[PDB]
């Protein structure tokens, strides 16, 4: 259930830019949704590679692969090297 | 370091994967990471466009935008319509 994530850790993810002092209350609520979306995908496109390799277990490797998949996932390409 | 908590998004993720699967931590970590740099990547092209609409809070169509330019446009339906549903 989406509306169950914290949304004063979200605004609190948010504000760790130095330049972002003014939030509007619906902003969060987007996240969290936004938050469920990109996770589901992310999880799923490492299962890919997961179930590649015959395992029962999604590690870190599996998320580096995924990343290098996707052009959505280019922005993380640097946080999860392969 | 601040995180969305590992609990809520472990749940996601197994939600996502065969009711067997498992989750190495390490993967739960990295996937907490991975969120915050999502928020902080869409905050950071909001916050511009809400600067050159001449505005200082950053609004749903700032975000909205931003998932837009920054290739997520897919994601704008269905967050449209979970706000709409949150408020009414």
């Amino acid at each position: 259930r989406v509306q169950e994530l914290p949304l004063a850790r979200i605004k609190k993810i948010m504000k760790l830019d130095e330049d972002v002092k003014m939030i509007s209350a619906e902003a969060p609520v987007l996240f969290a949704k936004a938050a469920q979306i990109f996770i589901t995908e992310l999880t799923l496109r490492a299962w890919i590679h997961t179930e590649d390799n015959k395992r029962r277990t999604l590690q870190r490797n599996d998320i580096a692969m995924a990343i290098t998949k996707f052009d959505q996932f280019d922005f993380l390409i640097d946080i999860v090297p392969r | 370091d601040i995180y969305l908590p590992i609990a809520n998004v472990a749940r996601i993720m197994k939600n996502a994967i065969p009711q067997t699967g498992k989750i190495a931590k390490d993967a739960k970590e990295c996937v907490q990471e991975c969120v915050s740099e999502f928020i902080s990547f869409i905050t950071s092209e909001a916050s511009e466009r809400c600067h050159q609409e001449k505005r200082k809070t950053i609004n749903g169509e700032d975000i909205l935008f931003a998932m837009s330019t920054l290739g997520f446009d897919s994601y704008v339906e269905p967050l449209k319509l979970y706000l709409q549903k949150f408020r009414e």
